[PDB]
Formats: C-alpha cells, structure tokens, sequence
C-alpha cells in the first residue's frame, strides 16, 4: 500500500500519472504482481528443485484452489484481459504460472506465483495465497511434476470462489459473511462492466 | 475505311493518335479531323521521339483500332499508331506495339498456331486523394480514402457513415459497405463506349477501394490496345 502511495504521488508531482491495473493496453504487455512466498519456522526456512515436500504441498494447494484464488489475487475484469495462465510449476520454464527463482542460498528458498496482478488488494490477495498454501500443506496435496489453468473471466472466477470458499473459511480466517459481501460487490462490478457496449463491437458488427 | 466511317458517322472533330513508350505509359498527340486523307494513312504524322524515354520518327496510324473517346465533350476519335523509322520505313526496333506484332507473326510462322489469345484481369485501387513526396528533408506517401478500413473514426465532409470494409475483407460487400458500385458502373459504361466487351466488375479483396473489371479476351496486339 505504501508503494502504491509513493508511486502515485511521485507520478503526480511531475504531472504524470501511474496506473496499477494489470492491462491498460491491448497489443502490448500488461502488468503483473508476482508474489514470492517463503514460509519460515523457528528461524529456519520451511521451503528448503531444492524445495522440500512442504513447499510442493504449498504449490499443490495453490494449484488446486487457483480459480478460487483468482477471486482475490485477480479481483479485476482487467486481470482477465491480461490472462502466465497455465497452473503448473517449474524452475526455468517461462510458460508456468508458478516459478521457482534460482536462489543462491538454501535459507532463501521461495516460490513465485505469477498470475496475481497489482489491482489485487494486497491484504486479501496475500491472505488468499497463504490460506490456499496452508490448506494444501495440511491436506498433503501433491502438485504432481514440473492441465488446469487460471480463470479467464471475472464471472467464472467469482463462481469458483463461491463454490470453493471452504478453505478460506477454515479457522475463521475469512468469514462467510465477508465472502458473501465481497462476492456481491464484485458481482455488481462485473455486471456493470459486462453489459456495456464495446467499441470493438462497432469495429466488427456495425455493418452486419 | 473504319476511321473515316466513324468520322462521318459522329462528325468527329479531333483525331487523337496514341502510342506506347517503353515504360508502358500511353502517349497521345491530337490533330484536326479535317487533315485525315489518303496521305495521312500512307505517310502518317512525324514527331521527335528523342525526349521519349527509350530522333525523328513517323507515327503511322492503324485504322483498325479507331474508337470514339467517351470523356471529351468534343467528339474525338482515338487511333492507336505504330512507330516507323524513317530510314528503313519498317516498324521501330524499340516500339512495344511493333514487338507485339513481331511476336504474333513469329507465333503464326513457327506453325505452333495463330492468334494467341490473352485475357488479362488487372485490378486497381480507388482513392479519394493521395499525397507523396521524397526529398532530402523526408518522404511520405499518405493515402486518403473514405472507404478505407483505417478511417473508422475520421471526419468527413458529409459524415462518417461507419459502414466500410475491413482489412482483407472488402471482397464482395453490398453497396452499403462498398462505396464504389456506381463508380464501377460508370467505368464499365465508359469501357463499353470504348468498344470493350466487359464481362464482370466487382470489389476486390483489399480495403481502401480495390476494384476489378474483367473484360473479354482478344489477340496479342488487340488485347494490349484493349488494356
């Protein structure tokens, strides 16, 4: 939140203006908010391609609840104008939504998820990622080996959140009432976006 | 002959002698119709071909291709002429029409056949305006077309009727989308008035006003004159 603060105001100072939405441009690269997760335990690194079984279970939890996570890490109809969509993990491959950077130290082993976008609320997106990882670790969910994909439209992402909120509502981390209110807000938002004429439709169907 | 008959029929006032240079750009010189006689067809006119790209040379008219001009209000008869070297009185070495005649005569002499038939379909572009320059300062070939696919938001004198063909999608649209039906019909009418037996006309694949008008076939030199 501080980073968004500083970037916005420094942009305003020179007369420019920063936007953080994932895809303000078509025909050119969008903007993504990659997230590096690294759980510690009593000062040691739990995630120690060098990843322990617990890190793989975390990745499996991220993979399993990927579309449900898209309701928080991608709470934007822009996010699906940008979609790193393949819900797989690799250490070098550039086509996997989850990547493991080549860390030089065993203490700093971490995973990177590439689907989240800067339009996501930091608190909610981070909590959703952590909760999915905790669910995957607790349930011993094997991710497989280095296929599912993340959502493609906010409507289906909200549907998947409604159908898979269960892991978030574990231990009381997310209240069912909060999820319902958040879903109603995002649903009215998506409905507002969907039912408005697109200029591309004037490009395509004007004469037909 | 033919040209005299057309002159008598339509009270033709001017005779337009046309030939072709090496580059393929048709050239025309006009003359009064009252000078047409036996000596005009046995001697032809004369002109300095030195300034033609590719000295004195004789324009020998071909009366078999006399055809009225449907654009000039004054009735002018168009005659396509050959180029004759005064020294040898034979067809000019570099005259493309003479070369075409030599090719057809070679075809009829080798015994392979006679009267080789060529039917060409050339496509063209229709633009509202066009601009281009190229000097040390810079260069450009800006192109203006009301029906172009890139003018979907432009301002036009009359209005931007947003019906226009998309890129590589201007093939056979109805007149609301293609803005060239009436002009293509006018082209076909002019071609028919010039004796061309047109057979089809339509909008081609390109946007920005590409059209094709396919006309009937003919022999080598006849079809070159027809094109």
């Amino acid at each position: 939140q501080t980073l968004k603060y500083c970037v916005h105001n420094v942009a305003d100072a020179y007369g420019k203006t920063v936007t953080f939405m994932p895809k303000p441009l078509y025909g050119d690269n969008g903007s993504g908010m990659h997230v590096h997760m690294s759980i510690a335990k009593d000062g040691k690194n739990t995630f120690a391609a060098g990843l322990s079984d617990t890190a793989l279970y975390f990745i499996g939890g991220i993979i399993k609840h990927g579309k449900a996570l898209n309701g928080f890490t991608n709470p934007s109809t822009n996010s699906y104008k940008r979609l790193p969509v393949m819900l797989a993990y690799s250490a070098r491959n550039r086509s996997a939504s989850i990547r493991i950077p080549y860390v030089n130290s065993p203490k700093a082993r971490r995973i990177e998820a590439r689907f989240p976008d800067p339009s996501a609320n930091p608190y909610l997106a981070f909590a959703a990622l952590l909760m999915a990882g905790l669910d995957g670790i607790q349930n011993k969910i094997h991710p497989g080996d280095a296929i599912p994909q993340v959502c493609g439209s906010l409507k289906e992402a909200l549907e998947e959140l409604d159908k898979g909120r269960a892991f978030l509502t574990k231990g009381g981390v997310f209240s069912d009432d909060f999820i319902d209110a958040y879903l109603e807000l995002k649903s009215e938002e998506e409905i507002k976006v969907r039912t408005f004429v697109h200029p591309l439709e004037y490009d395509l169907y004007y004469s037909v | 002959s033919k040209s005299l008959q057309l002159i008598k029929e339509h009270d033709v006032k001017w005779i337009d002698l046309r030939f072709t240079d090496t580059k393929g750009k048709q050239q025309h010189v006009t003359m009064p119709a009252r000078d047409v006689d036996d000596d005009f067809f046995e001697y032809g006119k004369m002109f300095d071909g030195s300034s033609i790209a590719g000295s004195d040379m004789i324009l020998m008219p071909d009366d078999s291709t006399a055809v009225l001009d449907p654009f000039t209000e004054e009735p002018t008869l168009i005659i396509v002429c050959d180029i004759i070297e005064p020294s040898t009185m034979q067809g000019y070495d570099r005259d493309p029409r003479a070369i075409a005649r030599r090719a057809e005569e070679y075809l009829k002499s080798t015994g392979i056949g006679d009267t080789a038939f060529f039917g060409p379909e050339p496509e063209f572009f229709i633009f509202d305006e066009v601009k281009y320059k190229s000097d040390i300062s810079g260069s450009m070939f800006k192109i203006f077309s009301e029906q172009a696919a890139w003018n979907t938001d432009a301002d036009f004198e009359g209005g931007n009727k947003g019906h226009r063909p998309g890129v590589k999608g201007g093939y056979f649209p109805v007149p609301p989308v293609d803005h060239d039906h009436e002009i293509r019909t006018a082209m076909c009418n002019a071609l028919e008035e010039m004796g061309l037996k047109v057979e089809v006309h339509h909008h081609e694949v390109a946007t920005a006003g590409q059209n094709e008008i396919g006309v009937s076939f003919n022999t080598l030199v006849a079809k070159a004159d027809e094109v």
